[PDB]
């Protein structure tokens, strides 16, 4: 158990990298507080695809009930940290 | 008025949730379908075709119709996963042999009498 | 009534009428109509909500014991608000008798599955769903049984065309069987056979 | 626990097996779905008759008879006595044909393959009977909703008698090859055992009932035509397995010989279709001499007869079980709806429960004992 | 006593009179909870009382089989259990109540 603990800085970096690899959001427009619907022009299906990208990047499952409220990368990071039990 | 018996969903939100679940399942399955059937398409265009087939019915505003569509889509997914379809059934979604049909007024005038 | 006319049986007619009134009295929540035809066939017209109770009664009551499900099918009548009528044919071996139960539904109203009453219903319901598009609730596994994989539509509907919408051939460019819009070298010849001068006065409808 | 797809009469079978045992067996059908019931709505009743030849194509005249009985009931007419006797005689000949095919195909699939030839010679002789009466060997279209198409030729009864008096020895050779053989018994005994209550609830009929001890036969409980005028016995099983069903089928062949003998001796004289020219076509000489006969011939062969509105469910004891038709008439010369009930449908639906806890080599035996033809199953 | 009733899966019952009495008394007990005006209750009570008196007035088994018109007392017991199950389910369903709703105006009009 000598592996370094996961930190919200690393969480944000990973989430932003998966956003960058998503080909419908250009890197120059996305921010941690950007909103999927109006700030980026995405509908529900792109949001679902982003959620599955999160699921297979962070190696766990996200129920649909709480997956429909994550609308910005910041609260995605919040949800990951809450399910991950990190401090900083 | 006009009280009707539900199929699965009491309103539009439950139907949308079922639609999202079905879409997630199809999106997960597409790469397995591409590999297992030895198709000549990419995963990207397979998922694009899935998205197009979902968007074909995006105008429906009736929960009974929506969850009947979801039942049919689940039937199709079960047919694909269990490899009950052949490669021909999977490839029928793309119409690679059908000749392109012009939507222009002049072209349809030239070819025949069909509007 | 000389040798060319079918003979009629009054005893069976009376017995079936009596059993129809008996069934209607026992289950007034679901029975809307009872009929006995001139060739001694008893049918019971019920509300859709009573598919499971009525059938269960007819299977389990000591005075009915209709233990065999001979056939389950549907009929499409486009002119009705409820398009499809569902017909159950039941055979009783104890009393050597047959009965028919009818109910109705439309394209969007589910019908309860009767597999828990008769195991034979399973495939029949699948066939109905395959050919008419009637959904059965609580079916163990509802899916197509007669049509090709990925076939669109329900061919036993009246508005479905006889030759369908697609045909199949082998293509050598893509080296597989492909489906294309149907083209017939000879169109099916539609015949107008019905004559004027009605045949049966006993079935004449009021001129409204 | 692996999965096997035994695909391509023609059947696809998807099964899960753990070791040698069969855990689950789902048949996939539709490889012979021709859309017969939709096609029938575009035909007159006479035009629709030949489809029943192709429904269960091992027993043609029996399906013909069932359809004809349904139309007769809707028309409120009755066939003449001689037509009824001819119908029952050819129905028993057809039962012999079907039972030969079923038993010898079962044995061939198991691996015997000699009685197949031995009895297909007899099958060829009965095909000769079919051709002499109708001009066709199998798709006969002989039994019509008014009786039969034509009277028998002048020497047919003698040849039917000559054939039927030697058939018992052929059955005896069959039994000598199969009945007491230890390999056949080991392949058939205690295989596909079904209880009486399960058979009733699963919609089984015919032998699939009588093998489990159920005393039911439609020619005895709900007789049609002249059946109530002939005597015969109903073979009944005791263990409800494949071996008892095989014994029952052999015994029904013998009882069919008995009924055929009775039919040969009591064939009555007279006409062979109903003397009602608004239903049955007139004779050619009458058509060519009389005005009413010409008009009725013209109208019957162009428009067809109108059937009064109504719905019937008519069933017969076909060689494979209860064969039924739900026929709906709207008053015109074309049927509004025709639903065909085939016993093989329910039998194949019950195949899954019949093959629980058996070997892979037993599924073939269960399929053979179910007597499945996919023309009637798919329609 | 006999063996092999003749139907596969139907075992021979020793002492079928006591089984029949117990089943009929259970059926009457269940029917007691149904409203008196219900046709199902009165019809089934009539049938059950008839059969109970028949089995209480006959010690012989073959003569009882002939008199009950069912034959093979084992399937008579099976039918009694089926009736008990139906009585419980029908108490749950309460189908003596008036009709749920009428069909549309021309739902059953044939032809057309
Ligand atoms: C490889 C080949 C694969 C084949 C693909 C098979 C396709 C299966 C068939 C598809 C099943 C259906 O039609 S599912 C029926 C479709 N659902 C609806 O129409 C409901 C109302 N419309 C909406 O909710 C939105 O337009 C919508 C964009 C849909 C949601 O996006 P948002 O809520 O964010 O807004």
């Amino acid at each position: 158990s000598d592996a370094p603990p996961l930190t919200l800085e690393a969480i944000k970096d990973r989430v932003l990298y998966v956003l960058k690899l998503y080909d419908k959001i250009d890197p120059e427009k996305l921010s941690v507080n950007s909103h999927f619907m109006k700030d980026l022009g995405l509908d529900s299906l792109d949001q679902v695809e982003i959620i599955m990208a999160m699921e297979d990047e962070f190696g766990f499952e996200i129920p649909d009930i709480d997956a429909e409220k994550l609308m910005c990368p910041q609260e995605i990071v919040d949800y990951i940290a809450d399910k991950k039990d990190v401090y900083e | 008025g006009t009280s009707v018996k539900p199929i699965f969903s009491r309103d539009m939100n439950e139907a949308k949730r079922r639609v999202r679940e079905l879409y997630r399942a199809w999106y997960r399955e597409v790469p397995n379908t591409v590999h297992l059937f030895q198709l000549d398409i990419s995963v990207k265009q397979g998922r694009d075709k899935v998205r197009e087939m979902f968007m074909k019915n995006a105008h429906v505003t009736d929960p009974r119709v929506v969850d009947l569509l979801v039942i049919k889509g689940k039937m199709e997914l079960e047919e694909t996963i269990n490899v009950w379809k052949q490669r021909t059934h999977i490839m029928r979604f793309f119409h690679e042999t059908e000749a392109p049909r012009p939507t222009d007024f002049l072209s349809k005038f030239y070819v025949g009498h069909d509007p | 009534t000389r040798p060319t006319i079918r003979p009629r049986n009054d005893v069976v007619h009376k017995q079936l009428s009596a059993f129809g009134q008996y069934v209607a009295e026992i289950l007034p929540k679901y029975v809307q109509q009872v009929q006995v035809s001139c060739f001694n066939e008893l049918e019971i017209f019920i509300h859709p909500d009573g598919v499971i109770p009525v059938l269960t009664f007819l299977r389990d009551h000591t005075n009915a014991q209709f233990k065999s499900l001979a056939d389950l099918t549907a009929v499409d009548v486009p002119t009705r608000q409820n398009r499809f009528e569902i017909v159950y044919n039941l055979l009783s071996l104890r009393f050597n008798s047959r009965i028919r139960v009818k109910t109705y539904t439309d394209e969007l109203t589910p019908i309860e599955s009767s597999v828990t009453v008769y195991k034979a219903a399973n495939w029949y319901e699948r066939e109905i769903w395959d050919m008419f598009g009637v959904f059965f609730a609580n079916h163990p596994d509802l899916r197509r049984i007669l049509t090709d994989y990925g076939f669109e539509g329900h061919p036993f509907r009246k508005d479905f065309p006889l030759s369908g919408y697609v045909e199949l051939r082998y293509d050598d460019e893509v080296k597989r069987v492909v489906a294309e819009p149907v083209e017939l070298a000879q169109e099916f010849r539609k015949f107008d056979l019905n004559s004027p001068w009605e045949a049966f006065p006993a079935y004449r409808q009021p001129p409204e | 626990n692996l999965t096997l797809n035994f695909g391509p009469g023609v059947l696809r079978l998807v099964m899960e097996l753990s070791g040698e045992m069969v855990r689950k067996c789902d048949p996939h059908i539709g490889l012979l779905h021709r859309g017969t019931e939709k096609l029938i709505e575009y035909k007159t009743y006479l035009q629709a008759l030949p489809y029943f030849d192709r429904l269960d194509y091992v027993s043609m005249m029996c399906n013909e008879q069932a359809y004809s009985l349904a139309v007769e009931k809707l028309l409120n007419i009755q066939p003449p006595p001689r037509a009824q006797w001819i119908r029952v005689l050819f129905g028993e000949i057809t039962r012999l044909l079907n039972h030969i095919m079923a038993v010898t195909t079962h044995a061939l699939d198991i691996g015997a393959m000699t009685p197949f030839f031995w009895m297909f010679e007899e099958r060829e002789k009965m095909f000769e009977f079919y051709e002499r009466v109708s001009g066709a060997r199998m798709h006969a279209a002989y039994i019509r909703p008014g009786g039969v198409h034509q009277d028998l030729p002048l020497g047919l009864l003698d040849d039917i008698y000559e054939f039927s008096k030697n058939f018992s020895f052929r059955i005896d050779e069959l039994e000598e090859m199969l009945t007491n053989n230890r390999i056949w018994r080991n392949r058939t005994v205690d295989i596909g055992v079904v209880t009486a209550e399960d058979a009733l609830n699963y919609g089984f009929s015919g032998v699939m009932l009588r093998g489990s001890g159920i005393q039911w036969d439609l020619r005895k409980t709900q007789p049609y035509d002249v059946y109530d005028q002939v005597e015969f016995d109903v073979p009944i099983g005791s263990r409800g397995d494949c071996y008892d069903r095989y014994l029952c089928r052999v015994e029904e062949m013998r009882q069919s010989l008995r009924i055929i003998s009775q039919c040969l001796n009591k064939m009555p004289p007279g006409e062979i279709k109903v003397d009602d020219a608004k239903v049955s076509p007139p004779k050619r000489a009458e058509m060519k001499t009389s005005m009413e006969s010409l008009i009725h011939h013209f109208k019957l062969y162009t428009e067809g007869y109108q059937v009064p509105p109504g719905a019937t469910y008519t069933a017969i004891e076909a060689p494979k079980g209860e064969f039924g038709v739900y026929l709906v008439s709207d008053g015109s010369s074309r049927p509004y709806r025709c639903k065909i009930k085939a016993p093989g449908f329910a039998h194949l639906a019950g195949l899954d429960k019949m093959s629980k806890g058996h070997m892979l080599a037993d599924v073939v035996a269960i399929i053979g004992t179910q007597d499945i033809v996919f023309g009637e199953v798919d329609r | 006593l006999k063996k092999t009733t003749g139907l596969v899966g139907l075992a021979v019952c020793e002492t079928p009179h006591e089984r029949l009495k117990i089943l009929y008394t259970k059926i009457l007990d269940v029917l007691g909870q149904i409203p008196k005006n219900a046709a199902y209750r009165k019809y089934t009570e009539q049938i059950t009382n008839e059969k109970l008196g028949m089995v209480k007035a006959e010690p012989d088994v073959k003569k009882l089989e002939e008199q009950l018109q069912g034959g093979q007392i084992e399937e008579v017991i099976l039918q009694a259990e089926n009736e008990l199950s139906l009585a419980r389910k029908m108490l749950r369903w309460k189908p003596w109540e008036p009709l749920v709703e009428e069909p549309p105006a021309n739902q059953w009009k044939w032809p057309i």
